[PDB]
């Protein structure tokens, strides 16, 4: 951590994992998306699958949370691949610990939408389907839950590859505050 | 030194490791990577590094959990090709 110049090869290898994990985030949100289109075209005529209400209730903020986190990920990505020292990073976790409402208005809501969910796949016939193959449902649900927690691990082993002299150090240590006060607040 | 030494994580992600080695003073043919919970919770697992590296990426990891790392080193240089003395460490993630 000492020799700045080791510093900014650990800093680039955590951000790579973030880029990583972010992927893997992205493709477990597109995983609960998918199934939205027919059940939403299904809602609307006189054979539903599930009422308008019941997909609201269950995929509520998915959506938004896939575009914060695409938004966080296309951002990140160009700068992981033009690595220096002058290469800053802040501002991108900056501008997602300000979309943490997002995040409050899913974990408020999870425990509804876990119900709302289990009830139909242990009764309804084509959504317990639907929730057997996304590429389970309520582990998918989830994942935002588990994820969020863990931000103020990984802003914190990001800081440790971060000095501070470089101005990158003020916002993420102030993202890691904002995180931390979320995670309180919950 | 004939071997690999001085085995550390220098660097981590809630679920992911960076380990780093001194390399040795052979031309290292083939690095195996080891690791499992230290616990026997989960199997242990291997993968390949090229011999031409002295570091390697841990990922699909348990957070907040014990593991044991260990690293294997196969030389033609080395009388039976894998190094006399494998080098753990062990690390909570």
């Amino acid at each position: 951590e000492l020799d700045l110049e080791k510093g900014l090869e650990m800093r680039k290898w955590v951000l790579s994992g973030i880029l990583a994990s972010e992927e893997t985030y992205l493709s477990h949100l597109e995983a609960l998306l998918l199934p939205m289109k027919p059940l939403k075209a299904a809602a609307t005529t006189s054979q539903p699958v599930l009422t308008s209400q019941q997909i609201e209730t269950i995929f509520f903020k998915v959506p938004e949370l896939y575009e914060i986190h695409k938004e966080f990920y296309d951002g990140l990505f160009p700068r992981v691949q033009q690595w220096s020292h002058q290469q800053r990073v802040g501002d991108l976790f900056q501008k997602l610990a300000s979309q943490l409402g997002v995040y409050r208005a899913f974990v408020d809501n999870y425990g509804v939408a876990m119900e709302m969910a289990e009830k139909c796949c242990q009764a309804n016939a084509q959504f317990a389907e639907i929730s057997e193959n996304l590429r389970s449902l309520e582990t998918l649900l989830y994942k935002p839950v588990d994820r969020v927690t863990r931000s103020t691990l990984v802003l914190h082993d990001l800081l440790k590859h971060t000095p501070a002299s470089h101005p990158d150090h003020p916002l993420l240590q102030d993202a890691l505050r904002i995180s931390q006060n979320f995670l309180s607040s919950i | 030194s004939s071997v690999p030494t001085k085995l550390e994580v220098v660097a981590a992600t809630p679920t992911s490791l960076l380990i780093s080695w001194d390399a040795p003073a052979v031309t290292v043919d083939l690095y195996v990577i080891t690791y499992g919970e230290t616990g026997g919770n989960s199997p242990v697992q291997e993968f390949e590094v090229p011999g031409s590296k002295s570091t390697a990426t841990i990922s699909g990891l348990k957070p907040g959990v014990d593991y044991t790392i260990t690293v294997y080193a196969g030389s033609y240089a080395y009388e039976y090709y894998w190094g006399p003395s494998p080098i753990s460490i062990n690390y909570r993630t």
